[PDB]
């Protein structure tokens, strides 16, 4: 469907607004998220603190006020015009029945369904500390994937920061991890049929035939090169090298 | 030994100045002869200090404090005097850019040996505690100082000093590492 | 007079889907306010309130704080005529509005329309009451209830909240006939007389 | 005189994300930090002017919008002191304007000090940062010294720029590059489709040669050269092809 840019300005900052906020996991940081939200793939451009009160205490008891993004989107507009509303962040990590209620709000001030926007504020497990979520409706909310862009003037100041394969494998547990436990979890949880509609495609393995052997037919030619990866290297600096030295070596006249 | 008090006699606080720095300069001016003999003058010019320890952020003051709170562990360098810590720590802590940074290293100077650990957690607590640059940075230097010869102990601040985001702290653990380990080569280190 | 931010609670309820004097109570409700809001805003201009919903099956903010037309705005649309009680989550919520109220040494005022059967608990209630005077919020209710809602919650809660009067609450229970609101409660120490505390 | 210049990245960024745009004017607005004892310039945050469709003007600061942010901000628990001026000068290694200038001068009247902090969102882009701060006046100095006393200060007058973040962000800005599992290996198995390609690819990489090596026997299509490049890059893909069973 839409499924999103991400805005490490936006994560930062509503990391900061996490951090401002003085806000603890009794409290999620909560606020606007901006972008421009028409496309199959949403953008991110900005976001914004909603000030805003947080009490799971009793759930529906939250406090939060529009006229921010009232008086924010004016200047928003004023400052950029397409920072028109996509929908709206909160820190997270996790979902509060509170949410639908903060939910449905945007959905006035909103083109599309808003987006609900999950941050680990303390960035712990994975690729995003994030989720972004938008109802559907029984209600439905989901997920789309997201990722960050270019942004580059961004990744620039990242380039200030930091400072090929393997990792692809590295999740080869997690999934898996859960799994069997999340099984066992609903397992054990009610001690549902999805789990089933999950499991047929687990056939889908030991499933191997000579059709696999063929792999090394493609790995056969796959190698070919690898002299010749290595040929040139195998012929030129050392000769010229040695040439440079007899050369070099040979040159110490006076 | 003598004439340089009368030396900074003029220029001594008292005997006023043009600039408070010129007359913070005597201050610290003073010790430089006197180092580890001027003690007295010291711990006098650090009842000056200690005078106007817990108050008086005129930057003239701050630094009529810290030409004081410089000159102060100058004499008081390798002798183990708390006040000097002490009452540097405010000075310190008195977040004087001018001021607190001699703190950072009179402090040092003073416990300069292997110290007190417990320094060295304020010192690194100021050090992520307290925000400054300079006050901030001096500190390890103070930590290079009062981990001085200890080698393998500092080892922990060094490690400390060296998973530290800031600069400041890895900055000064070469210099811990030096004081500890100058000297004699450790390769490790 | 009042320097305090306000909370409305409305409930568009069993009573406000209902009209208890013209045209509808949820629509006598409605001027009533603005005529409330207005000494409000009379009472000193930047006195501030709320408006929730304590109708329907969400409970919610329908105008946010502010001071002046804004509200007037807000209220504008609609609610969930048939809808019910939030009072508690809705009270609780504009407890919370309250803990956000602008530019404070604004105390805390809630006016609350009992326009649904009222239910809830006594200590949670109280616990309201409590919170409220824990937080000090001036407490104020409009309730023209079945029988009327009182020997009960409201008439329990506004002492309940109460240490001093304004400072806690203040209560009125509306009386049927042709009794309108805001002339009503032109009377109670809901509006008017002495004002904030 | 020698000055420490602080920022939050993402007051940095914003600039930056909002100077990309900026371009032909200079994004203008508040910038949000502090002054401790001296020296110490840290921007905490920043943010927009509204375009002034004059352009950049000393009169196109509102002082509303920020209050109004501010306040939101405020609300927010977002405060700070307003430590200058941020703009965006594209091609520019300049300076910025006298003008500019008398907008921070008159501004920088509002503190101590401030700062009026170049952008070039152009010359920024080359993943190094393009940027500056000018506040031109002086105590002494470090204490430069005569220039103010004996008059006539015109100058570009840096400041001297650093920022700090965290490593919080950084491992989260680290974690740019479900996910990898359902984007790596297995996505990217996409590679057994073109093996007839990834023959010819290399069957092609083939004849490139023996051409090349020929010239063997300045000026170039050297003899030496694509020989190993042609092909090495394959190799990675062309090894994980194995991988994911």
């Amino acid at each position: 469907h839409e499924k999103v840019t991400i805005a490490p300005l936006v994560l930062l900052s509503a990391l900061d607004h996490y951090e401002r906020t003085q806000t603890k996991e009794n409290k999620r940081c909560v606020g606007v998220i901006l972008g421009d939200a028409n496309s199959s793939t949403i953008r991110v451009t900005n976001s914004f603190a909603l000030p805003f009160e947080e009490d799971e205490k009793n759930s529906d008891v939250w406090f939060l006020d529009h006229n921010y993004i009232e008086n924010m989107n004016e200047m928003c507009k004023k400052i950029n015009a397409k920072e028109k509303l996509i929908g709206w962040y909160h820190s997270g990590p996790k979902l509060r029945a509170s949410d639908l209620k903060i939910n449905e709000l945007f959905k006035k001030y909103t083109q599309n369904n808003p987006l609900l926007l999950i941050v680990d504020v303390k960035q712990q497990g994975v690729g995003l500390p994030t989720d972004a979520y938008v109802a559907i409706e029984e209600k439905t909310f989901l997920h789309l994937p997201c990722t960050i862009e270019a942004e580059e003037a961004e990744e620039i100041g990242v380039e200030h920061l930091l400072r090929i394969r393997l990792t692809n494998q590295l999740k080869s547990l997690k999934g898996l991890q859960s799994k069997l436990k999340d099984v066992v979890e609903y397992l054990d949880k009610v001690i549902h049929t999805i789990l089933g509609k999950l499991q047929d495609v687990f056939n889908l393995n030991n499933l191997q035939k000579a059709l696999t052997v063929k792999t090394n037919d493609e790995l056969m030619v796959i190698y070919i090169s690898n002299l010749v990866r290595s040929i040139i290297a195998f012929d030129d600096l050392i000769e010229n090298k040695i040439q440079n030295k007899k050369i070099q070596e040979q040159r110490v006249k006076d | 030994l003598l004439e340089g008090k009368k030396v900074m006699a003029p220029y001594l606080p008292g005997s006023r100045a043009s600039s408070r720095f010129i007359k913070g300069g005597s201050l610290y001016g003073l010790g430089l002869i006197y180092a580890g003999f001027g003690r007295d003058t010291t711990d006098y010019l650090k009842n000056i200090i200690v005078e106007n320890s817990g108050t008086s952020g005129d930057e003239d003051v701050d630094v009529l404090l810290h030409g004081a709170s410089l000159g102060i562990g100058l004499a008081a360098m390798g002798s183990a005097n708390i006040e000097v810590y002490e009452a540097l720590k405010e000075v310190l802590y008195n977040d004087s850019a001018t001021s607190g940074e001699a703190a950072a290293l009179g402090m040092g100077l003073c416990m300069l040996g292997t110290g007190k650990p417990e320094a060295i957690h304020d010192m690194f607590t100021y050090s992520q505690e307290t925000q400054h640059g300079n006050i901030t940075r001096g500190l390890a230097v103070g930590l290079a100082l009062i981990n001085y010869g200890r080698q393998e102990l500092a080892d922990d601040l060094i490690t400390k000093m060296l998973a530290s985001d800031e600069s400041l702290l890895r900055y000064g653990g070469a210099f811990t590492i030096a004081l500890a380990y100058a000297g004699t080569g450790n390769n490790s280190a | 007079m009042v320097l305090e931010a306000t909370v409305l609670v409305i409930d568009n309820s069993e009573y406000s889907r209902n009209g208890d004097f013209p045209r509808t109570r949820f629509e006598a409700q409605i001027d009533s306010v603005e005529f409330i809001f207005q000494a409000k805003r009379n009472s000193n201009p930047e006195n501030t309130v709320g408006l929730i919903s304590g109708a329907g099956a969400n409970p919610r903010v329908l105008s946010t704080f502010t001071a002046e037309f804004g509200k007037i705005l807000a209220g504008l649309h609609d609610t969930q005529i048939e809808g019910k009680l939030h009072m508690a989550t809705a009270l609780q919520i504009a407890q919370l509005t309250l803990k956000h109220r602008q530019n404070k040494v604004q105390h805390q005022r809630i006016v609350a329309f009992v326009c649904s059967p009222i239910s809830d608990s006594r200590d949670e209630l109280i616990r309201l009451a409590k919170t409220l005077k824990k937080n000090n919020v001036a407490v104020d209710i409009i309730n023209f209830g079945e029988i009327e809602q009182n020997t009960e919650l409201l008439d329990e809660f506004i002492a309940a909240v109460n240490n001093p009067q304004e400072e806690t609450s203040h209560l009125l229970t509306v009386t049927p006939g042709p009794r309108l609101l805001y002339e009503n409660i032109a009377s109670s120490p809901i509006i008017l007389e002495e004002g904030s505390s | 005189t020698k000055e420490t210049v602080y920022i939050s990245s993402i007051a940095l960024l914003k600039m930056l994300k909002h100077g990309r745009a900026g371009v032909p004017m200079e994004v203008m607005g508040l910038m949000l930090g502090e002054f401790v004892d001296d020296y110490t310039v840290n921007v905490v945050d920043v943010f927009a002017m509204p375009q002034s469709g004059t352009g950049v003007s000393v009169e196109a600061v509102d002082d509303v919008f920020q209050a109004k942010m501010m306040d939101m901000l405020k609300q927010t628990g977002r405060d700070q002191m307003v430590v200058g001026w941020y703009h965006s000068h594209p091609g520019f290694g300049c300076w910025l304007s006298s003008v500019d200038v008398n907008t921070q001068k008159s501004f920088e009247q509002l503190n101590s000090r401030a700062v009026a902090v170049v952008v070039d969102p152009i010359q920024s882009v080359k993943g190094k940062v393009v940027i500056d701060a000018f506040r031109l006046i002086d105590t002494g100095a470090l204490i430069n010294i005569q220039a103010l006393i004996h008059g006539l200060n015109r100058h570009y007058y840096s400041l001297n720029i650093d920022y700090h973040k965290t490593a919080k962000e950084t491992k989260m800005l680290m974690n740019l590059h479900y996910e990898e599992k359902e984007e790596s290996n297995l996505a990217a198995t996409k590679s057994m489709v073109k093996i007839a390609e990834q023959y010819s690819k290399r069957i092609e990489e083939e004849k490139e040669l023996t051409e090349e090596e020929l010239k063997t026997r300045v000026g170039r299509q050297d003899p030496k050269k694509h020989l190993s490049e042609t092909a090495d890059e394959t190799l990675e893909n062309n090894i994980v092809s194995v991988l994911t069973a």
